[PDB]
């Protein structure tokens, strides 16, 4: 059942070609769902009523078969309109909406072609095996607030870092991975400790 | 149930995930047929506090497909034909 | 007036020249019994998808 | 009268000169998105001739136009659960809120479920709820209210507690006002602006989301 | 009689049917997007601008409704907005200083550099800008000093 939404669709039209071609055996009021046997049994008034008959009775089948079909052409439509959007933005480029280019964060994807269909296999950036740590907003360095460039303080219990947010990278705290704004007297939650000077 | 009167099924206190919807919150599943009131997921309760952080240490690569259909059989019918042969 | 359905108890209470009851799709959902002047509820008899 | 677009503001431009904020505004805005319908099914012979077997002798002259019927009205009441599905069921964790609601000054109690409302609604959605009022049936949808409603908690759980790494893996915790630093700095501005002025970020956004309800409840 | 109630009542059927897959298409598209706004402005910060309410989007918050969901949408709106005389280069020692990611800022006799969504000047140092090439090409640069730390 992995197919399934292009064999969804499959079914969908053989069906609706089938219920259409299945139509013609009714006869819709009439005496006989077969011309040729109305054409040869009854004279012309009659049977140009009984023909009348059938021909309303086909036209609404056809009408409506092919109401449904426009309604699934919107649909297809619709969703090819959606597989050109997933080709443009996770195959031709790297996307930064969550979710669209599948589940974690995305990193490329690749194209393959099916019946009726495209399939994309998306390559995916998933963390794993997470570690807590103990964190503050900033560090107070004589006198000064400190904040990370683009990392995060983290400590393991006794020694505060700076790492990266998606991966633990643990460094020194330092000048050049920090900038000054402020004092310590405002920041909430600011911490003690010290900063390397290269 | 609120969906109706269901026949056959041996309904059960505890909550699985949905196997075959029944509707308002019933599912069935075969285990004999049963049926339970569904369980949207496990809980898991994030372990929040004011000064602590989770960091990854590590990474999976996960590969995932996604089907999406893009035309249709072109089918043509003639009316006259289809009509009156 | 005729139809199919169950006759249970009403509790509404009808002025007394009016005999039938409708809502607003127009169907007879109440009804006053002409012997006794009591007023009685049409249920549709049960229907339902298997 | 012929009508207005707008007020004209002419931008005071120069080759020179630039416009630099100096404050900011914590703005809540509402977004109202329908999902679903009520999924009705008609029993076409029932509907056309009820009880009379001639109607239904002569119904079947006409073929299968009351299975096509039929058949198109069941895929609009699975689609409607396929829709209510992929708009809520995004998540496979029922993430929880911790007991102590402390978030550095940030109130969620209008958003988080009421624990004394049995129907462990926000009060939001509570207002939200009270201010929605012949061979025909109505299916009950798969989701119900309360099962909505707590996925919808789960999501809020989630983005409350983890930011957005539950989203996208396991769930990782992180103090609020960090997250809201991170928040800020994807919009490009630096996390100080947001330690320096968090109780004022704090008491804006308090203030716009009792705006929020009382917008709800005002308008109808 | 029976045949013209049947075709009647058919007719009407069909119709209804029409409308109800006309309504279910738009009902469909709508819960599309509402589960991209689900994906892009709950479970994320979206960088597309209106997606996600009026302003620079910071986050949002999903709400039940009877046959529908509310995105409380929490934005950013700047205020309080203050002219300033800016320049695109600063000119120091015969070489052309660029801001790394904030403006040149001026008001009125000193310079700053400050970042583009919020007033906080700084001393314009080596440390956030960076140079490239003479002040001979760039159009506008104005001199000022740059500090050394
Ligand atoms: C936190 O991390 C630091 C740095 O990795 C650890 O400090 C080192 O610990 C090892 C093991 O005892 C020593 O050999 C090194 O000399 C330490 N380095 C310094 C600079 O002191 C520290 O032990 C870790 N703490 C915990 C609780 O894991
Ligand atoms: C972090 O360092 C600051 C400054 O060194 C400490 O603030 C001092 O605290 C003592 C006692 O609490 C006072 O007598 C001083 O007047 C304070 N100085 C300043 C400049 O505020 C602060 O206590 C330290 N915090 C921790 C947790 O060690
Ligand atoms: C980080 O620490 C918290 C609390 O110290 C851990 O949360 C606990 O995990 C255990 C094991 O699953 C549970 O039995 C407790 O109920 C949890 N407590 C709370 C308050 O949620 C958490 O597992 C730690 N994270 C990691 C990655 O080790
Ligand atoms: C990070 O995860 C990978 C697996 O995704 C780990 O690689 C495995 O390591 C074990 C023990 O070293 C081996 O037996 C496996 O064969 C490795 N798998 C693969 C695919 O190489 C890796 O060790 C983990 N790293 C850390 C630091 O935890
Ligand atoms: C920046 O300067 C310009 C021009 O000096 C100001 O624009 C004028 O504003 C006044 C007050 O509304 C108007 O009467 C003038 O017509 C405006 N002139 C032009 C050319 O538009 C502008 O208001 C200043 N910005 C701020 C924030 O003070
Ligand atoms: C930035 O705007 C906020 C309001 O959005 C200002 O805060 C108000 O300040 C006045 C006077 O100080 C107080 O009376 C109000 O009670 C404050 N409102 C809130 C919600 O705190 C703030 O002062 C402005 N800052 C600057 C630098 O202009
Ligand atoms: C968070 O917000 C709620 C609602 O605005 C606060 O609850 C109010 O508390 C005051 C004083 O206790 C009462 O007079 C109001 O009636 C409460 N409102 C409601 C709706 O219950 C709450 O105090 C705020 N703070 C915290 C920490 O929850
Ligand atoms: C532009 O900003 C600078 C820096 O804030 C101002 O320079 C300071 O002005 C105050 C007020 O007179 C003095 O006390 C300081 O000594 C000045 N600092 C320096 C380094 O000179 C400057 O006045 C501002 N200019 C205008 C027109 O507002
Ligand atoms: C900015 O500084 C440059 C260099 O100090 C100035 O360029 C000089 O201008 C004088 C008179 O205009 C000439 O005699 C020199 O030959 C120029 N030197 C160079 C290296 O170009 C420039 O005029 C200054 N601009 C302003 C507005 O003060
Ligand atoms: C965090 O909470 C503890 C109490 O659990 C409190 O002592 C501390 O001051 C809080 N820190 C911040 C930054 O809110
Ligand atoms: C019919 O008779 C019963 C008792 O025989 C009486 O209670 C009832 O009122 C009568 N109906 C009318 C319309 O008077
Ligand atoms: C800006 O315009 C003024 C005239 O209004 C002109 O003197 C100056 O050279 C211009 N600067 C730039 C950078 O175009």
């Amino acid at each position: 059942s992995a197919l399934g939404k292009l064999q969804d669709v499959v079914n969908q039209n053989a069906q609706a070609l089938n219920t259409l071609v299945k139509q013609l055996s009714s006869n819709f009021g009439a005496i006989s769902s077969v011309l040729n046997d109305i054409l040869s049994r009854l004279d012309p008034p009659e049977a140009e009523v009984q023909i009348d008959r059938l021909i309303t009775g086909r036209l609404q089948s056809l009408q409506t078969y092919v109401t449904q079909q426009l309604i699934r052409a919107a649909e297809i439509r619709a969703s090819a309109n959606l597989a050109a959007t997933k080709m443009s933005e996770c195959v031709l480029g790297q996307s930064k909406r969550v979710d669209f280019c599948g589940k974690g964060y995305h990193l490329m994807s690749f194209p393959q072609s099916a019946p009726h269909g495209v399939v994309f296999l998306h390559v995916t950036y998933v963390p794993a095996q997470e570690k807590n740590f103990t964190t503050a907003p900033a560090i107070c360095h004589d006198g000064k607030a400190h904040f990370p460039r683009e990392g995060v303080f983290v400590s393991n219990g006794t020694h505060w870092f700076v790492t990266q947010r998606n991966f633990y990278e643990p460094q020194i705290i330092t000048t050049d991975n920090t900038f000054v704004s402020g004092n310590c007297d405002v920041v909430i939650g600011i911490v003690n400790n010290t900063v390397y000077d290269p | 149930t609120r969906a109706g009167c269901l026949i056959g099924a041996e309904h059960v206190n505890n909550s699985y995930e949905c196997d075959i919807p029944i509707g308002a919150g019933i599912c069935a599943s075969y285990q004999s047929i049963i049926a339970y009131t569904m369980s949207l997921g496990a809980e898991n309760s994030v372990a929040y506090s004011n000064n602590s952080i989770a960091i990854p240490t590590n990474f999976t690569i996960s590969v995932t497909t996604e089907i999406l259909p893009v035309s249709m059989t072109k089918t043509s019918v003639d009316c006259t034909m289809y009509i009156c042969g | 007036l005729t139809g199919t359905g169950v006759l249970t108890e009403s509790n509404k209470k009808f002025l007394p020249f009016q005999q039938f009851g409708r809502d607003i799709a127009d169907t007879t959902d109440a009804v006053r019994d002409p012997q006794t002047l009591e007023i009685l509820d049409i249920t549709p008899c049960s229907f339902g998808g298997v | 009268y012929t009508m207005s677009l707008g007020a004209e503001n002419s931008v005071a431009y120069s080759n020179n000169s630039i416009a630099i904020p100096t404050n900011f505004t914590i703005s809540v805005t509402t977004e109202i998105l329908p999902v679903s319908m009520t999924k009705t099914s008609v029993d076409c012979t029932m509907y056309i001739c009820g009880d009379s077997t001639e109607c239904s002798n002569l119904l079947l002259q006409y073929g299968s136009f009351c299975t096509q019927l039929n058949r198109a009205l069941t895929g609009i009441a699975v689609e409607q659960d396929k829709n209510t599905q992929e708009v809520f069921a995004q998540v496979k964790q029922i993430y929880k809120t911790p007991p102590i609601k402390d978030f550095g000054g940030f109130n969620f109690s209008q958003i988080l479920p009421d624990p004394s409302k049995p129907s462990k609604r926000s009060p939001i959605e509570d207002l939200l709820f009270n201010k929605v009022t012949n061979g025909l049936t109505v299916l009950p949808p798969l989701l119900t209210d309360e099962m909505i409603a707590q996925y919808t908690s789960a999501l809020l759980a989630g983005t409350i507690t983890s930011g957005w790494t539950f989203g996208a893996g396991p769930a990782l915790q992180i103090p609020f006002p960090m997250q809201m630093a991170y928040r800020f700095n994807g919009i490009g501005v630096t996390q100080n602006v947001l330690y320096e002025n968090q109780k004022l970020i704090a008491n804006q956004f308090n203030s716009a989301i009792g705006k929020i309800q009382d917008s709800l409840s005002s308008t109808p």
